[PDB]
RNA sequence: ACCUCGAUGUCGACUCAUCUCAUCCUCGAGCUGAAGCAGGUUCGAAGGGUUCGGCUGUUCGCCGAUUAAAGAGAUACGUGAGUUGGGUUCAAACCGUCGUGAGACAGGUUGGUCCCUAUCUAUUGUGCCCGUAGGAAGAUUGAAGAGUGUUGCUUCUAGUACGAGAGGACCGAAGCGAGGACACCUCUUAUGCUCCAGUUGUAGCGCCAGCUGCACCGCUGGGUAGUAACGUGUCUAUUAGAUAAACGCUGAAAGCAUCUAAGUGUGAAACUAUCUCAAAGAUUAAUCUUCCCAUUUCGCAAGAAAGUAAGAGCCGUCAAAGACGAUGACGUUGAUAGGUUACAGGUGUAAGCAUAGUGAUAUGUUGAGCUGAGUAAUACUAAUUGCUCGAGGACU
RNA sequence: AGCGAAAUUCCUAGUCGGGUAAAUUCCGUCCCGCUUGAAUGGUGUAACCAUCUCUUGACUGUCUCGGCUAUAGACUCGGUG
RNA sequence: CAAGGAACUCUGCAAAUUAACCCCGUAAGUUAGCGAGAAGGGGUGCUUAUGUAAAAGUAAGCCGCAGUGAAGAACGAGGGG
């Protein structure tokens, strides 16, 4: 599963290095944080040389899960790490460049601006 | 988990009404006497047609 | 709980099975509990079929399921099995032995049964 | 009354494919995947070495790992999923089938391959 | 409504792909053409139903009452006789086919026996919650917790009827609705269903028409592989 | 000051939660100082639900974030023949005080047990004797029950009605959801302790190879069957009626007027059934169908010896079942289990040999070797040359 | 004198500064300190504590979230009881 | 026993990463002893040859997924009293 205040990392140059999920967005008791979930987070670590600082609360979109998930296609896309990307109160990103692979199954949920900036899309 | 009283004789007899032993099967012993039990060696130190046992 | 006897373990049961199949290979008849006899019968059939191939690798395999005896050492008992026990059962697919129920044990009323040879 | 439980493969006969090259793990292969963006079928190549081949018949699953942008991507695939193209680039010597000590290794280490 | 159903046994569970590249889990059930023992009309037995005799056996493997009423209706020696309510479409001694009962992509429900677990605690029986083993717990870790009903001289001082407790679990028939029918095979008397179907090997499966979805049929997609070399 | 102190387990936390509406949300509806959105008030309404963290022993209380909303009162402010002993009422010691002091503080700190074999009622599943109207097999209907009867978000009609502008609906449909229940074993994990392995040391197999015992199942890498879920699938109805609040029509009271007096209706997740499951010890022991018997002769032929021919019990093979009972298949003309064989499955080219090598080693013989349980044919062994109950219609 | 809401401080959920999105817990700050406080020793003190305590790293089945296997008990059976 | 990684609980109660050998390295304060094993890290098999008394050791090759390969193994940092 996923713990309360679970730590995870960033996947683009947004001035942060370590963040922690402080609340899963939506109706609580859902206790599910899988790929594609947009969740409320608190910045554990953000480099002062970057544009963001620690402690602030915001909402981030998880990109990779160390457990992964099974897909309805029958394929099981699994990652070996937990990390997310940070949005600036919109469907547009903050990092000029987005690193790491991203899934294509969030196309209906917007975020098409970030998809072209990512290195590749699955 | 403790009793406040004792158990009466007659209720105990009703409880023991279920006490009964199972019925042992009866099978005919051809070559020797003492008709045996089903799926058992016959009486005569033998399964029934084949002798290989002794009552030592 | 605190310390006690471990009763029966899978390793203990398989070692007892090895000892009993060694004894039956030495003799050909074993009187034991019904459950032990029926459990050992399958492994006995497997060993007979593996020995009827008459291969030295099969001898190495059957080495790991036998316990030595003064009357029949490992080499002596193996040679006896390959000589006069194995050739008798090539025509028959399985079912090389029969178990027959004896009377119950005095101490614990266990269903005693004797497992011995057939064709 | 008379049953065989071979009907599991009888209904499965219509999905089995025979082109599949010999591979369970330790073989470096690339998979071409057809993706329809409602049109303009794109080809995604997901190279790497297989880690696990588990399942039975149509239930056989094989996991392919790539390493892009430093991030490792592990994806499980079925044999008989449509829009997929399979091939075998190279193979080495196999001492054991299942491997999980590769899902953490780094580069600068060419895997053992045979001619 | 009018009930269409059939008997079968789950012989396994697998997965089958569909068009647009997604898979569908498949439970495979062996079926058979049942021989109708009787159809009970509301003017004949006060309510419409159909008693079907199936799982054919030998005549020497049959009871004398069974063979007597099988020859009365000129039937075959079968094992099980079961009644399905609200069934009027067919008559005595008629073989049945799945295509005339159900379509390729509609929704039907299935009654199937559960896996018998024997004596099972209420924890798994109702998906309860187990206490911890940290900071001091003693012997009780998986325990009843609180069970007091009434304290004092007289508040409840009793356990009321039908408290959720341990006991028999599985080995009984439940029903699952809204499962998509996949396909049939009359040549081998087989059927495929989607979702999760209860029943161990040799279990009982009864397919009937879904109450919530009486005649709605959806276009279930299929995937076929033509890539061989 | 009332039963109870020859003891009426009391604080808190978790778990069971249940009940009730003086309903918080979801809902119906009325009214408005209710343009829409957003409201407020009020009646009905318990079907369902009402979040998590940091702090103090803490329900109290504070704070933060979140949801349709994050209700309240009760059960010894429920729950130690459930757990904790956490502060508070242990000894120990101390801080400040008080008292000249024995010690105390309705001040504080440091820490400091939680005993219990279930007799009875009751409850969960569970078999047993009887009997259901001659004896059994079933098929059952259902009098009377149980469960469920949660809910939100995005889009379309819609920037539309409304409003003016700005802003912004009412219904339904589609998708997305959360929640919990039930079911599942193909995808995924975990276990997988007589499966496959690499595998070190020691002690042995008289030595090497190669094995065994032990060192956690020696370690470690996997994993068949099986078991579970962290894996998957359904569910959130609809309909008819009774309807609450409420809205009515006709219509008198009191020629008007008037939902009321008769009559005639609509209308709430509440209620009845429609949904899922069981069910005749359901003594009303219900209904149906079939099967078997009626064998001289003696008390109601009342067993008179044959006491079913239908079938079942004892016994065994058994596992799908299985605490034990019980369910189910089979019992020699037996395919029930085991064995054998063929297949699968995964582990992973077996040993031995040969080649190369000075040597760890590498390749061919080989995807070979093996496999508790997966699939099926063969009677190969055991399911015995076995026993018992089981009907003459009680009465018309 | 020294020191200080200090285990001693009712005001208190002291003030402030820090931690904390969230801290009747914690560290330092001011000194009316209801009764701090100098051999009842005041003040700090280096290392150490089966000393009290806070923040915190690695690490985890304490929590999601229990389940799996092994035995032992239980269960069944003969004896004792 | 996956995924988290103290989110349960006043409370890391309990389990739990580490140790054994070698190569290093090590802050501040210090009352000069410490601190400190600080912390933080890295390496450990077989064969061939060289090594001396065996070796510790050196180089070359050979395998594994791993070389205290199996038994016994140090938890850590900061603060106040």
């Amino acid at each position: 599963m996923v713990s309360f205040m679970t730590r995870l990392n960033v996947a683009d140059n947004t001035g942060a290095k370590q963040v922690g999920i402080i609340k899963v967005l939506g109706s609580t008791r859902k206790r599910y944080a899988f790929l594609g979930d947009v969740v409320v987070v608190s910045v554990k670590d953000a480099i002062p040389s970057g544009m963001v600082k620690k402690g602030q609360v915001l909402r981030a979109v998880i990109v990779r899960t160390k457990k992964g998930q099974q897909r309805k296609d029958g394929t099981h896309l699994k990652f070996d790490d937990n990390a997310c990307v940070l949005i600036k109160e919109d469907k547009s990103p903050r990092g000029t460049r987005i690193f790491g692979p991203v899934a294509r199954e969030l196309r209906e949920r917007g975020y098409n601006k970030i998809l072209s900036l990512a290195v590749e899309v699955v | 988990a403790v009793q406040q009283r004792r158990s009466s004789k007659h209720r105990r007899d009703k409880r023991r009404s279920h006490d009964a032993l199972t019925a042992q099967a009866l099978s005919v012993c051809q070559k020797c006497g003492k008709k045996k039990l089903f799926h058992r060696v016959c009486s005569c130190g033998m399964y029934g047609d084949l002798r290989v046992k002794k009552a030592y | 709980s605190y310390i006690n006897k471990p009763g029966k373990t899978s390793a203990w049961r398989v070692m007892t099975v090895r000892q009993q199949v060694s004894a039956v290979l030495a003799y050909g008849k074993i009187e034991t509990t019904l459950k032990k006899a029926k459990n050992t019968q399958k492994r006995l059939d497997k060993l007979i079929t593996l020995a009827k191939v008459d291969n030295f690798n099969n001898r190495r395999q059957v080495k790991k399921w036998l316990l030595n005896t003064n009357l029949f050492d490992v080499d002596q008992l193996m040679d006896h099995l390959f000589s006069k026990v194995a050739p008798k059962y090539e025509k028959t697919p399985g079912g090389y032995s029969r178990v027959l129920k004896l009377g119950p044990r005095r101490g614990d009323a266990t269903e005693m049964a004797i497992l011995q040879l057939t064709d | 009354k008379i049953n065989k439980q071979a009907l599991i493969d009888l209904v499965e006969q219509k999905q089995l494919k025979a082109y599949v090259p010999e591979f369970s793990a330790g073989d470096e292969v690339n998979v071409a995947i057809k993706l329809k963006e409602k049109e303009k079928v794109r080809i995604q190549n997901f190279t790497g070495t297989v880690l696990r081949r588990r399942g039975k018949g149509i239930s056989e699953t094989f996991i392919v790992r790539k390493t892009t942008d430093g991030i490792p991507i592990e994806k499980n695939f079925q044999i008989h999923n449509p829009n997929i193209s399979i091939e075998l680039k190279r193979r080495g010597k196999v001492r054991r089938a299942y491997i999980s000590y590769m899902r953490e290794r780094s580069g600068k280490a060419a895997k053992i391959k045979e001619r | 409504m009018e009930i269409r159903g059939i008997f079968g046994v789950k012989v396994g569970m697998s997965q089958v792909f569909t068009t647009n590249n997604e898979r569908l889990p498949i439970t495979v059930i062996y079926c058979e053409p049942n021989q109708v023992a009787g159809v009970k009309t509301e003017a004949k037995d006060k309510y419409s139903a159909t008693l079907l005799s199936f799982d054919t056996v030998e005549n020497k493997k049959l009871n004398k009452p069974q063979q007597g009423f099988f020859e009365k209706n000129n039937l075959k020696p079968t094992k099980h006789l079961q009644e399905i309510r609200n069934m009027t479409g067919f008559e005595m001694g008629q073989q049945i086919t799945p295509q005339n009962l159900f379509q390729v992509g509609e929704y039907v429900d299935v009654s199937a026996i559960s896996k018998g677990r024997g004596f099972t605690g209420a924890i798994k029986r109702w998906n309860f919650k187990i206490g911890p083993l940290g900071h001091g717990a003693g012997y009780p870790h998986r325990f009843q917790g609180s069970v007091q009903a009434g304290r004092g001289g007289a508040s409840a001082q009793r356990v009321f009827k039908g408290k959720k407790m341990s006991g028999h679990y599985g080995h009984e028939k439940v029903t699952v609705q809204n499962l998509r029918i996949v396909g049939f095979d009359e040549a081998n008397m087989l059927v495929l269903v989607s979702g999760a179907i209860a029943g161990p090997e040799g279990g009982v499966v009864l397919i009937r028409t879904a109450k919530k979805k009486p005649g709605v049929v959806k276009p279930i997609e299929l995937a076929v592989q033509t890539e061989k070399a």
